DNA sequence: ATCTGCTTTGGGTGGGTGGGTGGGTTGAGGCAATT
DNA sequence: AGCAGAT
């Protein structure tokens, strides 16, 4: 009714049916794959009530919608001291102070792709960040290889923003500099808190290489982490 | 994908004989069109 | 002597 | 598929016709404004 | 040494 699509999840209802302990304890395992089949859930269930229901609201419009689960509350908070490599790809509840917030960033979705000889544009996805540009045109009339180009401003770009958290007095033993983590909010999360807010966030603890230099291929053996978000409060 | 690309969701499909293949991709975390599709086109 | 190629604009 | 060739880290064994919105950050000394 | 190019 009111066109949204985020759904605000809460884990213990999971717990609260007997079907879904497993799917719970999967979630706080596995959140990435749980949360894709989640959301396509949910846009199977919205589609099949109007189907069901034959109601005279456009079917066109729903099909065009993305949509989400926002999870939270999925166990005790943890403290940012205590994130160990044991946690790494796992969900995980963070209480901390922001301290920035940089600006949105551009990240890239589909690519899009133009010929020099015949001026055939065919979109290509992207994979994890790497663009499968191909080697010639798809067309058979013009097979010419190696005349693609990259037209920026017609790809297709979503939301990112990256946060700096700080943690709160409390959770300080003795009395030290607090320590900080990164993370990373996308689309609707994005500009979900000002500077000097105390939020509660719920994520995914991941953990990415760092290249040793801007010219070659070698990674520092040194792991850098994260916060991949997907609630906030 | 409704998430963002780096999102990372890894797929195990198993052929009619017991092998596992690997795909990644939302897409093919839901469907397996979509996946056979993804097998020939990263050829 | 000359191996040329030719493209013309009403491919497009 | 093999052979040929350039350039780092960061730093003065590249520089100041590349600059300081590309990083290398304390110490001293001169000048205007504040007193 | 890794990667960018010509035969
Ligand atoms: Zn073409």
């Amino acid at each position: 009714e009111l066109g949204t699509s985020n759904l605000n999840l809460d884990a213990r209802n999971l717990l609260a049916y007997k079907q879904t302990e497993d799917l719970y304890h999967q979630l706080l395992n596995y959140p990435q794959e749980v949360i894709s089949i989640m959301d396509q859930t949910i846009k199977d269930c919205m589609v099949s009530l109007i189907v069901d229901n034959n109601l005279d609201y456009d079917l066109d419009e729903i099909e065009t919608k993305f949509y989400k689960v926002r999870p939270y509350n999925v166990g005790s908070c943890k403290g940012m001291r205590e994130l160990n490599p044991n946690d790494i790809d796992k969900l995980i509840n963070l209480k901390g102070l922001v301290l920035r917030s940089t600006p949105v960033i551009p990240d890239m979705k589909v690519a899009f792709f133009k010929c020099n000889v015949c001026d055939h544009t065919m979109a290509v996805e992207i994979d994890r960040g790497v663009i499968q540009e191909p080697a010639r045109c798809e067309r058979i009339d013009c097979n010419e290889p190696n005349s693609m180009s990259l037209i920026h401003n017609r790809c297709s770009f979503a939301d990112k923003q990256v946060i700096k958290l700080q943690e709160t007095p409390d959770f300080v033993p003795d009395g030290q500099t607090p320590h900080s983590i990164s993370l990373c909010v996308y689309d609707e999360l994005v500009d979900s808190c000002r500077a000097g807010d105390r939020i509660e966030v719920t994520g995914t603890f991941r953990s990415i290489p760092i290249r040793a230099n801007s010219r070659q291929r070698v990674l520092k053996s040194l792991y850098k982490t994260y916060v991949d978000v997907v609630h906030v409060k | 994908s409704a998430r963002h690309s780096r999102f990372g969701g890894l797929l195990s499909i198993q052929t009619p004989d017991k092998t596992r293949l690997t795909v990644s991709g939302s897409q093919a975390l839901v469907d397996e069109k979509i996946a056979l599709q993804k097998l020939d086109d990263s050829k | 002597s000359f191996k040329s190629r030719a493209l013309n604009h009403v491919k497009k």
